[PDB]
């Protein structure tokens, strides 16, 4: 029941709107073990219309494509681009002036190399 | 001459103290006058 | 960026570039005079690598064409895919030559047109700030592409001195020697130039090619029109880590780099299996990778005449194997595990061997998408078989008095006949040599 209150908290977050799939919830019965496993199929429930929440607008499987195997290294004509460019600059530590230029340098390694989604890129920051 | 050593030490301390200041977005100010002078 | 301007030239070296552009197209999902298809974007994502890059999603090739004859331009034009090509970059309309045949007419000719020649071709070098080399897609049949390009691989070596040069270079027929009789003069005095003014070669026998011509394609009568299909293929399969979206050596310095032992060693052996169209209906049924790299070293697809019971004392030093389109990569290192145990390719005593294999997705369309494809590009020592094979032909023909006085009464004072013989036995004893 903790884990029920921990998804639909989540779904609370975007919007009120879920309800309890009885019309009226009785535990007060002989039978109790047959309730906390409708109470299961409850959170399962909440974690299918979370997951339907993952798959229609915010695209988990896309970010988990956008970040991961492209940040081991997937597509390195985005990065052999941007490696032209670690070669001219990365010699010595970063100035005050040097990381205002490596972010204009991954944007100008963005659209020479054709990313196919913009705003799944535009996420990358850089340290210092 | 004179006008001329008086713009070299401007260029030089237009560097230093732009560089100093309390942990905001001056790493983004500090980026872009390198990019100047040197491309 | 990456972008490699191709040199196109010869008769046979400008129709087998002709089509190479026009296999482009297919795959890239493109028409030569419009887009017509939104798959150029979502399913390329890369294709300014040799075009030239769009000014109105009009990809222009980077290509430059010189023959002197005309008939091989002329079969161009009434081609719908000529409206690609641009009638500025190269020439314009009525483009001709010389009369000719000779060695000697295109290395004379190569310093008498030296303004013109070197005004047009280089306007394309400087639209990209990062240039990558020059490939010489060239002939050595004829005198026509044998006589020009051994000009352009001397002014281009110390004018453009840090770009890449790597040539795919069709070798000619040594069937008989009746309508040609010049073939050992104008071969051997360009392959001097592919050793020492250039960097490597991309070997293409003719005798091969009607043994493969034969094998799986069922012709009686050969003709030209069958050298286009073999040797289009193998130069868009060569870009796939170039041209489609590669991780590891995905440049043409990349690829050339992990395979050259040394200088004057860089000819490579090149093998392609599937041809064969009635292959389609059973790899639906998931045709694995585990088959397709076993015949690769088994010597069936080979385009190289060599020798078959010279390869117990021949090791190889460096094999690349391509798969391409869909590989299901969860057992490509389960094809990998396989090769130590046959030793197919007999590895060198002194030092290590290298079994390279790499992967890129292919074009949306059906015929790619759905039948394996597996790209060779071998490095063995018995290369050196062909290399005595012309060798054996050349000396022979000097004792019979033949072209020595038709020869040298245009820009031959001395002979020179004997500094391509030394530098081809250098060739030949270092190969040898260099399995200690």
């Amino acid at each position: 029941i903790l884990s029920t209150g921990k998804y639909l908290n989540v779904v609370r977050e975007c919007g009120h709107d879920v309800t309890c799939p009885d019309a009226k919830e009785i535990t007060y019965t002989l039978k109790e073990q047959a309730y906390v496993e409708r109470i299961e199929k409850a959170y399962n429930y909440a974690s299918k219309v979370l997951l339907d929440f993952l798959m229609e607008e915010e695209e988990l499987v896309a970010h988990l494509r956008s970040i991961k195997h492209y940040f081991l290294m997937d597509q390195g004509d985005f990065f052999v681009h941007f490696m032209d460019l670690t070669e001219e600059e990365l010699k010595k530590p970063v100035d005050d002036i040097i990381p205002t230029r490596l972010e204009a340098l991954l944007e100008l390694a963005l659209r020479m190399s054709t990313a196919n989604t913009d705003p799944f890129k535009d996420d990358l920051k850089i340290e210092l | 001459r004179i006008l001329t050593h008086f713009y070299q030490g401007i260029v030089q301390q237009f560097l230093v103290l732009l560089t100093t200041s309390t942990d905001e977005s001056l790493r983004f100010l500090s980026f872009r006058l390198d990019f100047n002078e040197h491309y | 960026p990456r972008e490699i301007i191709t040199l196109q030239l010869g008769q046979c070296g400008n129709q087998i570039g002709f089509e190479f552009w026009k296999q482009l197209c297919a795959e890239h999902g493109i028409s030569p005079e419009g887009i017509v298809e939104e798959f150029a974007t979502e399913g390329t994502d890369r294709k300014d690598v040799f075009f030239y890059q769009a000014d109105d999603e009009h990809y222009i090739p980077r290509a430059v064409l010189l023959d002197l004859e005309p008939r091989v331009i002329h079969s161009i034009l009434n081609s719908p895919y000529a409206n690609l090509y641009n009638p500025e970059n190269i020439y314009l309309s009525e483009h001709g030559g010389g009369a000719g045949n000779n060695w000697a007419s295109g290395f004379s000719q190569g310093e008498k047109i030296h303004e013109d020649i070197f005004d047009i071709i280089d306007r394309e070098a400087d639209g990209s700030d990062s240039l990558e080399g020059f490939v010489l897609c060239h002939s050595i049949a004829g005198g026509t592409g044998s006589g020009l390009g051994s000009y352009l691989l001397e002014r281009l070596n110390d004018r453009y001195p840090k770009k890449l040069v790597q040539t795919y270079s069709v070798f000619p027929n040594q069937d008989e020697m009746s309508h040609v009789v010049v073939q050992p003069y104008n071969s051997l005095l360009t392959l001097k130039r592919l050793t020492q003014n250039a960097d490597c070669v991309v070997v293409l026998d003719n005798t091969a090619l009607n043994r493969i011509a034969t094998d799986r394609l069922h012709i009686q009568n050969p003709s030209f029109s069958q050298i286009n299909q073999l040797v289009s293929t193998i130069m868009s399969a060569s870009t796939t880590t170039l041209r489609y979206p590669g991780y590891m050596n995905n440049d043409l310095i990349g690829l050339i780099a992990s395979l050259i032992p040394t200088p004057r060693l860089h000819f490579l052996m090149t093998g392609y299996t599937p041809l064969t169209t009635d292959q389609s209906v059973a790899s639906v049924r998931k045709t694995t990778v585990l088959d397709v790299m076993r015949r690769l070293l088994q010597p069936k697809n080979v385009m190289v005449s060599t020798g078959r019971d010279r390869q117990t004392n021949h090791c190889y030093i460096a094999i690349l194997n391509i798969i391409q389109g869909e590989v299901d990569p969860t057992q490509v290192h389960k094809s990998l595990q396989r090769i130590r145990e046959r030793k197919l390719a007999n590895f060198i005593p002194w030092g290590p061997a290298s079994i390279q294999v790499a992967l890129s997705r292919k074009s949306p369309y059906l015929p790619s998408a759905h039948r394996v494809s597996g790209l060779m590009m071998a490095n063995h020592t018995n290369i050196s078989s062909l290399f005595e094979r012309t060798c054996r032909q050349y000396d022979k023909l000097r004792k019979r008095e033949a072209f020595l006085e038709q020869f040298r009464k245009e820009d031959i004072f001395k002979d020179n006949f004997d500094e391509l013989d030394n530098s081809r036995e250098i060739v030949q004893q270092l190969i040898d040599e260099y399995h200690a």
